[PDB]
């Protein structure tokens, strides 16, 4: 009886005026992206090498190619499709939330040319969002963008079984029916957009 | 007229600058009365000289403490520039002299604020009040530039807002005089100017990007850059990128986006009309600059008006190489 829907957004179209969001979230993901890189051990190289953990693509988001761009920026638009297409409000109420975050303690003319030559470099320090909470109703928003997520992946799996004839998942099940462990990967996506949404100025409303 | 002044002010400068005044008073000529505060170096004491009857914040600084927090230059070129500078928005050092212990700075009494836990305080300024006390700035860089001294600190933190609510800059321990370039990296990181961070050489323009940056915070309440770490401050400086809050002027945008100009050579201050094109802009326009030089402008703001311990004189000579110029 499982029957995943999710919504249909091959027909909405994204304000122009998110363009400054997308680009933004796109540019911390991809910061976020090669930091892990760099923790777990990779490296920059100009040709790309599997052998020896080398990565051409832990560079400055501007360097990408529109190609390497879409690999964040196309689920970031998917992302806010949903929520336009279910008839929710996206208002950027703010600036990036300078002040509350801006340390106000009285500065010391103390500067270190070793700062100064590592700032010529690509240095991804993306924002720790783990600090910043959601509402009850939008935390409630997130678990609704999370299970959507599930029911695309589910929708494409059971299509690409029923294409076959053959093949199983036990998580082609209803999202609630899944493990917290189960859930958590849909759900850090749907929290990660909502933070950074919030962080960014913006009000996500139904 | 303008050119008689603009000759005689880099004269008296010059000379005391190439000849410094050193000892010009002594401990035994001044009445003391109580600690006003207690700095890195020592302590600042109310004092009265004793033959004009005048009240003065005497600085006495360990010698022995200022070599250890490694301030030796800054201390030395902060006195060098204030024996040798006189204009309305720079502190007035009176007297200065040393003996086997101490250095002391006898300063002009300032029963002031600070520009910075006053801005803190009430958060942001309004732009006619930032307007106020970034004029007094743009007539001190004039000053100063005309001399050929950098500047090359600016930010709250060095701004006293005096008895008639105008503002002195209150250290000069990174200026220096020069003639066209110097590399040396100092400041703060959120008031760096990019060619700072650019580590190629800069020159007194990086004194009117910093203006730029005061202003952008008297208005806004927050610096332009910043971040957790430095070094995502200086990536925001040099990547050219500036978000200006929605209720800022269209005036104060446009005066912001010519002073936070990435590229030097295109820099309010920096071109051919010089400070003129700063002091003509349309922020300004409502600015009597000779009122605000002449300190006729009626200030926002007028601020609000045992301990003991005996000053002891070593017998022996402290660190008499490092302070033989003072
Ligand atoms: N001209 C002055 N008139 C009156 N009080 C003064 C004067 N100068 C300093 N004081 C007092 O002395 C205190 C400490 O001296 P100050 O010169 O500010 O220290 P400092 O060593 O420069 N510290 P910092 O600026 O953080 O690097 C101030 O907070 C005032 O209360
Ligand atoms: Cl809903």
């Amino acid at each position: 009886n499982f029957n995943p829907q999710p919504v249909d957004t091959s027909n909405i179209t994204i304000p122009e005026k998110l363009e400054y969001f997308i680009n933004k979230y796109a540019e911390h993901s991809h910061d976020k992206w090669s930091m892990d890189k760099l923790a777990n051990g990779w490296i920059y190289g100009e040709i790309y090498s599997d052998s020896s953990k080398i990565q051409p693509l832990m560079k400055p988001y501007k360097l990408l190619s529109e190609k390497e761009k879409e690999i964040y920026r196309w689920p970031i638009k998917e992302s806010l499709k949903t929520m336009l297409a279910w008839g929710w409000r996206i208002e950027r109420t703010r600036e990036g939330d300078s002040m509350a975050l801006y340390n106000r303690t009285r500065r010391i003319s103390q500067t270190s040319q070793v700062d100064i030559d590592a700032a010529h470099g690509y240095s991804p320090r993306a924002i720790d969002m783990s600090n910043v909470t959601l509402s009850r109703d939008l935390h409630a928003m997130a678990e609704m963008m999370a299970e959507n997520y599930h029911n695309i992946w589910a929708k494409k799996k059971k299509l690409e079984l029923e294409s076959k004839g053959g093949g199983n998942h036990p998580l082609l099940v209803p999202y609630d029916t899944l493990t917290a462990a189960e859930k958590a990967k849909d759900r850090e996506k749907a929290q990660d957009i909502f933070k950074f949404l919030q962080i960014s100025g913006y009000v996500v409303s139904r | 007229a303008v050119k008689e002044f603009l000759a005689k002010a880099k004269e008296d400068f010059l000379k005391k600058w190439e000849t410094p005044s050193q000892n010009t008073a002594q401990l035994d000529q001044f009445d003391r009365i109580k600690t006003l505060g207690t700095g890195s170096f020592g302590r600042v004491m109310l004092v009265k000289h004793k033959e004009s009857g005048n009240h003065y914040a005497m600085k006495i600084l360990d010698k022995q403490k200022v070599v250890k927090l490694k301030q030796i230059e800054h201390t030395l070129n902060e006195k060098r520039i204030l024996q040798a500078v006189n204009f309305p928005f720079l502190v007035k050092l009176e007297f200065s002299f040393k003996d086997n212990s101490n250095l002391y700075m006898v300063m002009e009494y300032v029963a002031g604020g600070e520009m910075f836990s006053h801005l803190r305080r009430i958060g942001r300024f309004s732009e006619p009040h930032a307007r106020f006390y970034a004029a007094q700035i743009v007539l001190t860089f004039e000053y100063l530039h005309s001399l050929d001294l950098i500047y090359r600190d600016l930010k709250p933190e060095n701004l006293l807002i005096d008895q008639q609510g105008y503002i002195q800059v209150t250290d000069f321990g990174f200026a220096k005089r020069v003639k066209g370039r110097t590399w040396t990296l100092c400041g703060t990181p959120e008031y760096l100017a990019p060619e700072i961070i650019l580590s190629k050489g800069y020159n007194k323009a990086v004194d009117w990007w910093a203006l730029g940056v005061l202003i952008y915070e008297m208005a806004a309440g927050y610096p332009p850059f910043f971040a957790d770490q430095p070094i995502q401050i200086y990536e925001k400086i040099v990547s050219g990128k500036v978000r200006f809050p929605s209720h800022f002027s269209s005036d104060l945008k446009d005066l912001l986006r010519n002073l936070l100009q990435v590229d030097l050579t295109k820099r309010f201050g920096n071109l051919k009309n010089g400070v003129n094109d700063i002091k003509n802009h349309k922020w300004f326009a409502t600015t009597d600059w000779i009122a605000i030089y002449q300190r006729k402008v009626e200030a926002p703001f007028i601020p609000k008006f045992y301990e003991e311990e005996e000053i002891r004189v070593s017998i022996n000579e402290k660190c008499g190489k490092e302070f033989t110029e003072f």
